[PDB]
């Protein structure tokens, strides 16, 4: 629910990348901090889904 | 029996426990009062379900021949640990 | 009923330099010392200790030496530096016990509500946990002998209190915080799988030596009553988690739905703005 | 049912009314509808694409 | 009374007639019987409030083995009919003390819990209870191991 509630303001950025021609000084980049959290957090969740099939046999 | 079919029918109960169909329910509700076994006994099939129990006192032949569970556990969870790690081997990184 | 304490390895570096003393004083091979501290709750913290000049005969192993020139007036010193950090227990090395440990505990039990013999680890290569605690126990038996006093496993950990990393995390110079799920989890897989299953080899050591050459605690009262807990699920063919397999579909539900949806947003994340930066760099480099 | 005062299923064959409900899943709803908005935004970036190309 | 308060020990109600009715066959104090069951339009309501006890309190002792029962077996266990069963089902469902759901497509129904209302709770309860048991295991298997290997 964190990873949706902040993803809508994550996607409020490509509208700001539509500057039709160019009207924005430098990238002002907010791509990150929601790659990595999703990445390692759901690595943890998939290896947790491993963990029952690990401990059981 | 270590095996499954832990939704046991009442049949062995009413045969070898010298009890009747109307009294298997008391046989296990008095055991709920006892508190060593707390089965979720079926009553659409009348099956006496097995949950967790208080096992024994001593099975010295099975204290010796628990290897088929203990060493089973040891080498097989070890081997499958080696297999999970062996499929994710070269992301040692 | 004691779970865990908080451990500062600072006076374990005092264990280290008394481990430097014993290598060059004489015949005393093992490090035996006295563990100060203060019961705060079932959780606890330790700030200081000290190391007795101790000898122990190999013949009739109940030969202790805990000098009161080294206890009483050094206790006056340790009381003068602070009133808070008083006695809480003691410590010796190895993992097991020697015989005289019970009487060394009962010596300083007269000062303390519960003196603890935390058995300490100077050359750590172990498979389980570090230094671990033992509380005063009266469990005697179901037989009714004169009261048992062998201090039972009432465990401990190595807790971290507060700052100290001015020293410590400057003294690291090597280590890194793994952003968990970056082979930290398989460090844990290695350690807990291999080190719990050769702990299970210690258990087969118990369940083989106590079968071949092992008596009275052979089925003490906690071997079989825990073979229950071993008999949660030991079964034969594939152990048939018939409920739990569609329930594990219900498990894998959340995980791979977040994989599909969320990782498709991750595809959108990297790919779209990567194409922006990429192709802008590419042809606007002209 | 059509006014959501009553959440379940009636019957005529066996004559068995059965009340149950579970509507809200934001794990599906919020995520996938925000991806629809994401795809609209990527279509809005398609002209940055079609502008850098031609 | 007190043995009938703990699990209620599904006795014969005519042995309750024995116990609570041969109190009038007392060559001593009958003022207990006179005050309690000597009443008629209050004491008869106490007799049937004790039939309410057998249904009420014995549904609360039988609430364990449900999520599967027919209706005839519930008549054969509540020590009464199916019509007395349905009247008692009525007044105890308007009691709504523990969440009932009864239906006669074939009659396999019962007084019940909210009927396993959750998803992953099963993973939580089963696997985390059993596996945190299995992580406390090694922590006191080293306990047992050291304490038995002091000697042998």
């Amino acid at each position: 629910n964190y990873n949706k509630a902040v993803e809508e303001e994550d996607k409020m950025t490509p509208e700001q990348l539509a500057i039709k021609n160019v009207g924005k000084q430098d990238p002002k980049r907010h791509l990150e901090e929601h790659v990595d959290v999703l990445m390692t957090s759901n690595i943890v969740q998939c290896l947790a889904a491993m963990l029952d099939t690990v401990v059981f046999k | 029996r270590p095996a499954n079919h832990r939704q046991l029918t009442f049949e062995e109960i009413a045969k070898s426990a010298k009890i009747t169909v109307n009294e298997v329910e008391l046989l296990v509700m008095k055991a709920l009062s006892v508190g060593l076994v707390k089965g979720s006994i079926d009553e659409v099939d009348k099956r006496v379900h097995m949950t967790w129990v208080q096992p024994r006192v001593l099975d010295l032949q099975q204290i010796k021949g628990m290897k088929d569970r203990l060493e089973f556990w040891c080498t097989d969870v070890k081997s499958m640990e080696m297999l999970v790690e062996h499929q994710a081997h070269d992301i040692l990184t | 009923a004691v779970q865990k304490v908080v451990v500062h390895p600072l006076v374990l570096l005092s264990v280290v330099d008394h481990f430097n003393r014993i290598g060059k004083v004489g015949n005393q091979k093992r490090v035996v010392g006295v563990l100060l501290g203060s019961w705060q709750k079932k959780v606890l913290d330790v700030s200081n200790s000290f190391a007795v000049p101790f000898d122990e005969d190999d013949k009739d192993d109940s030969v202790w030496f805990l000098d009161h020139d080294y206890l009483e007036n050094m206790y006056g010193m340790f009381k003068k530096v602070n009133a808070r950090e008083r006695i809480v227990g003691w410590y010796h090395t190895g993992p097991k016990l020697h015989k005289n440990d019970i009487a060394i505990n009962e010596l300083m039990k007269r000062y303390c509500p519960n003196s603890v013999l935390v058995i300490i680890d100077v050359k750590p290569k172990d498979l389980g946990l570090p230094t671990e605690a033992y509380i005063s126990v009266e469990e005697v038996h179901d037989d009714g002998t004169p009261t048992s006093k062998t201090f039972e496993h009432v465990t401990s950990e190595i807790g971290a209190e507060e700052a100290e990393e001015v020293g410590v995390e400057h003294l690291l110079r090597d280590i890194k915080d793994t952003t968990v799920g970056t082979l930290s989890q398989r460090i844990t897989n290695q350690v807990h799988g291999l080190k719990g299953l050769n702990s299970k080899l210690l258990d087969i050591r118990s369940y083989l030596e106590k079968v071949a050459t092992g008596k009275l605690p052979i089925n003490h009262q906690i071997i079989y009553q825990l073979q229950d807990v071993f008999n949660l699920l030991p079964d034969v063919s594939l152990q048939e988690f018939v409920k739990a397999f569609y329930l594990k579909t219900n498990d894998q539900m959340v995980v791979v739905y977040l994989a599909s949806l969320i990782r498709s947003v991750v595809a959108l994340h990297n790919l779209i703005n990567n194409k922006i930066a990429n192709r802008d760099a590419e042809k606007k480099e002209g | 049912i059509l006014d959501k005062k009553f959440h379940g299923i009636l019957d005529q064959g066996e004559g068995v009314l059965i009340i149950f409900d579970e509507p809200p899943v934001d794990k599906t709803y919020e995520a996938a509808l925000e991806t629809i908005q994401n795809m609209s935004k990527v279509v809005d970036s398609l002209y940055n694409k079609a502008k850098k190309l031609t | 009374l007190l043995k009938l308060f703990t699990t209620m020990e599904l006795m014969r109600w005519s042995t309750l007639v024995e116990d609570y009715g041969m109190e009038l066959r007392k060559g001593s104090l009958e003022s207990p019987a006179t005050d309690v069951f000597g009443s008629t339009e209050e004491g008869e309501k106490r007799w049937k409030d004790l039939k309410n006890r057998v249904v009420e309190h014995n549904i609360r002792i039988m609430a364990k083995y449900y999520t599967r029962i027919t209706m005839k077996r519930m008549a054969q266990l509540l020590d009464l009919s199916v019509d007395e069963s349905e009247a008692f089902l009525s007044n105890l469902v308007v009691n709504k003390t523990i969440f009932a759901k009864v239906d006669r497509l074939a009659g396999i129904i019962n007084f019940q819990r909210p009927k396993d209302p959750n998803n992953l709770l099963n993973d939580w309860s089963q696997k985390l209870n059993s596996l945190m048991s299995l992580v406390n295991k090694t922590t006191h298997l080293i306990a047992k191991e050291e304490m038995i290997h002091n000697l042998q």
